């Protein structure tokens, strides 16, 4: 995350490859289910031998004896509908919920986050020289309407996508942050309204970020789970 | 869900 600061986000998880390395983020939606981005995977039938999800630590590379660290093998991937840019990962085991590891709520089907809503992005991805890129960083964004977004994006943003306000300072989620959550605090709950996806340009001054809009796809998520 |  560029332009952010060290923080905690107990529903954000780290996806780990065969070499034990962080490659993408994810969002804890059920005790054994992680919602993430399709662009984190080479195919929908990717060989996921050796892949795990790590939870409960602020560090990208924690000491393996770390008390709050949970490490769970990936059981399987399920690709979302065409145009969703989503993947669900089932874990080989159900994680244990505590103060460091918490489920984020799913939105109601078709729900539109109102403009001006404040949301948080989080991840262990690149900071482009704006911070320590080996701890969890967070940034606060502000939702804008798709109509307002599509002025600068010239109509490219789909109904299946949502946007946040372009920031004057370079701020946003880039490489290694894909699949993590856009979490919005509304109606007395943190709710997973978006998933971080690749954009044409990342953390670019005055350019609105675009996320996949989770409320469009919640029928599929519930069905799969 | 959704408590921090």
């Amino acid at each position: 995350v560029v332009g952010g600061h060290p923080g905690n986000s107990p529903w954000t998880v780290s996806l780990r490859n065969r070499q034990g390395q962080h490659f993408c983020g994810g969002s804890l939606v059920k005790e054994q289910w992680i919602l993430t981005a399709r662009q984190c995977f080479s195919s929908c039938h990717m060989p996921l031998t050796g892949y795990e999800v790590w939870l409960g630590t602020l560090f990208q590379n924690p000491q393996h004896g770390e008390p709050s660290l949970q490490r769970v093998p990936v059981a399987k991937m399920v690709c979302g509908p065409s145009g969703s840019q989503l993947v669900l990962l089932k874990l080989e085991r159900s994680v244990t919920l505590n103060q460091r590891v918490a489920l984020i709520c799913l939105p109601p089907e078709w729900y539109v986050v109102p403009p001006g809503t404040k949301c948080e992005i989080a991840g262990w991805g690149e900071t482009k020289g704006t911070g320590n890129d080996t701890v969890l960083n967070v940034a606060l964004l502000n939702v804008i309407s798709n109509q307002e977004c599509n002025i600068k994006h010239r109509g490219r943003v789909r109904e299946s996508e949502m946007c946040t306000e372009g920031l004057l300072a370079p701020v946003g989620a880039c490489e290694g942050d894909y699949g993590g959550p856009l979490a919005c605090f509304t109606h007395n709950s943190w709710v997973l309204e978006g998933i971080i996806i690749p954009n044409r340009v990342c953390a670019r001054s005055r350019w609105p970020a675009v996320f996949t809009r989770v409320s469009v796809f919640v029928d599929w998520i519930h069905k799969v789970m | 869900c959704g408590k921090r």
